[PDB]
RNA sequence: GCGCGUGGGCCCCUCCUGGUAAGCAGGACGGGCGAGGCGGGACGAUCCGGACGCCGGGCCAGGGUGCGCCGCCGGGGCCCG
């Protein structure tokens, strides 16, 4: 339910690369894809352009998928499959699939409190029943 | 049209390569009369390959 | 610049077991640039090249500065006319001072720079000796002139941010 | 087994470094007062006493790797320095000395002070081991790769690079080329001669290390 | 930036491991390679390079050939990271102790039946990481036609056969024939 | 160039010396030319038979066959990035002894004798390293007959 | 060993041929652009510096420092830019 401590997460870049000239045209989605342009201001990557994908925005290796909570993320559709994750598990949350019914998530949430293991979206569809 | 600038850059891009350790020493050329006299010395004593 | 005395001697040789010690006064910003100098002079009066040579020493003379006395330099500038000479006159305390004071005149009035200008003499001229008009001016015991540049003491307009409640007098 | 010879040969090299202190402090004070009897006498007899040439050189790069001729490229890559602002010790000999002129206009030399030698190798000094450049930290890993020279301590390594001594070549190739911080430069296209900073500027290269260091 | 492209001549490319999928051969590799890891024998290291290499460069060494290499030492144990093969040319075959990585069956019956036994690389390893009395061997490795098709047929300098059918006189009858 | 033929832009190398026309000295044939020697070949123009191509002149080579009236000479040739063995043969008269490797011969006949030498002598070994020129020593020299030297104003 | 592109190049130096001469037409050593971001040269694919992972300090090249527009003063000489 709390994480490990762990080192402080920091992001490179905040904000997601886009494509060039996404802004421009509607079918040009924000997709990135590489600069290919023979005579293209981002290939050149000229004063004033949008950034360019490169391996150097890398996150630190251990804060790599880890989200917010301090905890990662593998995912559960069912309860057998939360034992197996939660089984020697300290640094891992499980997030219910979307898939998962109403009726079963009432089981994994049950089994998850047993386990100990933290659930991301404990609050999800919960509506009573039918 | 006719221009050989940049040929050297091209050359000694991993270039300088000597000729080979065969060349230096071969039986190319060599008078005939020394190499048939050289194989009738070889084949003779230690050298011979003769069986 | 600084005022130094090199001694410099050709490579000794077999012809020349005992080679010609040479000295000269070269006034320099620097030792390497005075031994560079020292060579420059000796390759063309003396056909010695520096690789051809060995300098034995560049010594830094310190000369006093009591009082002003009268200086005169005869040079050989050159301008894009070609190779000319002069002779200049100058009021200064130490013999490199006054060189310093000959070379930026050299500059602002005839355009040549350190390399261009070539030395053939310094010495110290009389008070009687004085051949040119600037000189003799103050060479005389008695010089009273007013400021020269009065309005110069503006260089606090720079800091007082230039918001005095009365235009300054002079 | 090993804790024996890590006990060994620290308090032999530990004291190698405390006894060869003192020793070469004396060596150095030692030349000061050779030249300054030599040339006082020299004036009492009316000559003129000349002093050694430079047996070693500091010459650092200060130009960039964009549009260097290939001649210059080679003479740059044997003397070490591959980049701006990087500085190696290199020896006086006439190969050195005419290949230097060939390279004049991207270097700047002149011969290095015993406290510009301490400052570089201490502070900015590294060293080359199955070529990584590991930080000299202490004289213990300066022992194990100089130990047939009998250099054993970083004191030792100044007096053999001051000296161009018989354990030079050596020590200069263990010193991973200096990298330094950025060079003053009046003048990067003109010689010190012309007042720039191209080539020769003798006992200045002690002046113009020390900010870079 | 610095210039590393003066006297540094570029990264060459080796077979660290090898691509086989059989877990056989991999798992002797691995196993080579951690005693040579330990224990730095020269006959250990290249053990683990012809381990790895690929079949053109690992050629097949014939009970003949291992013969006539063996023939001054019988006590040594040979080493083939290739397969040995029968010749049936020799009738008679001597009594030969052979580590190989595979044996044809009819070299295996026949080694087997001259009295010395045929090891394998597994054998070798629990008996002799070390390679004492070993001598490790190779086949002609220019065997394959492929080798001898190598080059420029045609130009004066080849001695290399023309690739193909051809049978036409332009250059096949001397340098003077065109 | 619109013509290449055996001898183009030969005018200068392939012509005889001021004072050395005619026929070439007896010594040439006399010489001796061992297999593997250093020779370096230079073609006279008078004797046209068994010339070398302007190329192989100013090369120097090794004999690498000694025939009846004429040797045959390698020497490497650069062509684009490879550098090829040219074995070519050569007339006796373009050929000439070569004293490239006579500084070594010196060198090592003195490394050897001088050891020796000195081995009946002083026991430490003499060192036979050439050091390239190497910097100045101590070096007094006597200043008190300087010249004092001033720069002449352009006369003109 | 096995292939791929390329086989229209153009500039800055330096020596050139040639034309009266060009942002002209042919040659060549090197470098550059091509295919090299970045700072400067007001502006310029090639000039002067610097040749590039993502960054936080410090240093500082080239070029500059009245104000736009970041950043300067001091001294000597000259003066209808």
């Amino acid at each position: 339910i709390h994480p490990l401590p762990h080192k402080i997460i920091i992001k490179k870049r905040k904000n997601k690369f886009i494509r060039f000239q996404s802004e421009r045209f509607v079918r040009v989605k924000p997709s990135w894809r590489k600069p290919r342009g023979i005579d293209s201001p981002m290939r050149h990557q000229y004063r004033g352009q949008r950034p360019m994908v490169s391996i150097g925005y890398g996150s630190d290796k251990e804060t790599r998928f880890m989200l917010p909570c301090g905890f990662f993320k593998h995912r559960i559709s069912t309860v057998h499959e939360l034992k197996t994750l939660f089984m020697n598990n300290k640094t891992h949350a499980a997030q219910i699939a979307h898939g998962v019914s109403a009726r079963s998530r009432k089981q994994i949430l049950e089994e998850a409190k047993k386990m100990g293991v933290r659930v991301l979206n404990a609050d999800a569809k919960l509506r009573k029943e039918e | 049209n006719h221009t050989s600038k940049n040929q050297n850059r091209k050359d000694h891009r991993n270039g300088i390569k000597k000729p080979k350790k065969s060349a230096y020493t071969s039986h190319k050329g060599m008078c005939p009369k020394y190499l048939r006299n050289l194989r009738r010395s070889r084949a003779n004593d230690p050298r011979q390959s003769l069986r | 610049m600084q005022k130094y005395i090199v001694y410099g001697r050709r490579l000794p040789s077999e012809k020349f077991p005992e080679p010609e010690v040479f000295r000269m006064t070269i006034y320099a910003p620097n030792e390497i640039v005075a031994k560079s100098r020292f060579w420059y002079h000796l390759k063309s009066l003396k056909k010695i090249k520096r690789t051809h040579g060995e300098i034995l020493d560049c010594q830094h003379i310190e000369e006093n500065g009591d009082f002003v006395k009268n200086f005169g330099v005869l040079l050989r500038y050159r301008s894009r006319v070609g190779q000319h000479n002069m002779y200049r006159e100058v009021r200064e305390t130490t013999s490199a001072r006054a060189m310093d004071k000959v070379y930026s005149e050299m500059a602002g009035q005839c355009r040549a720079r350190y390399h261009d200008i070539q030395i053939i003499n310094v010495k110290e001229v009389a008070d009687e000796d004085v051949r040119r008009e600037k000189v003799a001016m103050f060479t005389q015991k008695g010089v009273r002139f007013p400021h020269p540049c009065p309005y110069v003491h503006v260089k606090r307009a720079a800091r007082t941010a230039r918001f005095q409640d009365r235009a300054p007098h002079v | 087994e090993r804790a024996t010879e890590k006990e060994k040969r620290a308090a032999l090299v530990k004291d190698h470094a405390v006894k060869s202190a003192q020793v070469y402090a004396r060596y150095y004070i030692d030349l000061v007062e050779s030249e300054k009897k030599a040339r006082e006498n020299a004036l009492k007899n009316n000559q003129l006493y000349v002093p050694d040439e430079p047996k070693v050189y500091l010459v650092v790069r200060i130009r960039g790797i964009v549009g260097v001729a290939p001649k210059v490229r080679t003479i740059l890559s044997l003397l070490r320095l591959r980049q701006i602002n990087n500085a190696v010790f290199m020896r006086c000999n006439k190969a050195t000395l005419n290949a230097l002129r060939i390279v004049d206009h991207y270097v700047t030399y002149g011969e290095p002070t015993v406290e510009t030698i301490r400052n570089l190798i201490y502070k900015r000094g590294f060293a080359k081991v199955n070529g990584q450049r590991i930080p000299i930290v202490d004289n213990n890993l300066i022992d194990e790769q100089l130990s047939k020279h009998n250099i054993l301590c970083a004191e030792d390594l100044v007096h053999e690079i001051f000296t161009c001594g018989s354990s030079f070549k050596e020590a200069n190739n263990f010193l991973w080329p200096f990298q330094l911080n950025s060079a003053a430069l009046k003048d990067k296209r003109n010689n010190f001669a012309e007042g720039g900073d191209f080539g020769y500027r003798g006992k200045y290269i002690n002046e113009f290390v020390a900010r870079m260091i | 930036g610095i210039d590393l492209k003066t006297g540094i001549k570029k990264r060459k490319v080796e077979r660290k491991e090898p691509k086989s999928p059989n877990p056989y051969i991999r798992l002797l590799h691995n196993a080579f390679k951690v005693v040579y890891e330990n224990t730095g024998e020269d006959f250990t290291k290249v053990l683990t390079k012809r381990l790895c290499l690929s079949k053109t460069n690992r050629p097949v060494l014939s009970v003949s050939r291992l013969a006539h290499l063996m023939h001054k030492r019988e006590d040594k144990i040979a080493v083939v990271a290739s397969t040995v093969t029968n010749d049936e040319r020799l009738v008679t075959i001597p009594r030969m102790t052979i580590c190989a990585l595979k044996f044809s069956a009819t070299a295996r019956s026949r080694i087997e039946k001259a009295g010395g036994r045929c090891m394998s690389f597994d054998e070798l390893l629990a008996e002799k990481p070390t390679g004492d009395n070993c001598v490790l061997l190779q086949g002609r490795r220019s065997c394959r036609a492929v080798c001898k098709k190598f080059g420029s047929p045609g130009r004066p300098n080849s001695h290399v056969k023309p690739k193909g059918e051809h049978k036409g006189r332009r250059g096949a009858r001397g340098r003077h024939s065109w | 160039t619109h013509s290449q033929g055996y001898r183009c832009k030969t005018r200068y190398c392939f012509a005889r010396k001021f004072r050395r026309h005619g026929m070439a000295n007896l010594t040439t044939y006399n010489r001796v030319y061992k297999l593997g020697q250093y020779v370096n070949i230079k073609v006279n123009g008078a004797y046209h038979k068994g010339m070398p191509h302007r190329y192989y002149n100013g090369r120097t080579g090794t004999i690498f066959n000694i025939g009846p009236r004429a040797l045959g000479v390698q020497i490497q040739k650069r062509v684009r990035g490879r550098i090829m063995l040219k074995r070519i043969n050569v007339r006796l008269e373009h050929v000439h002894p070569s004293d490239c490797r006579k500084n070594h011969l010196e060198r090592v006949a003195a490394n050897d004798a001088a050891r020796r030498l000195a081995k009946e002598t002083g026991q430490p070994v003499p060192c036979l390293k050439r050091q390239n020129a190497l910097p100045r020593a101590a070096h007094v020299v006597s200043i008190a007959s300087a010249i004092d030297i001033t720069p002449l104003k352009y006369d003109g």
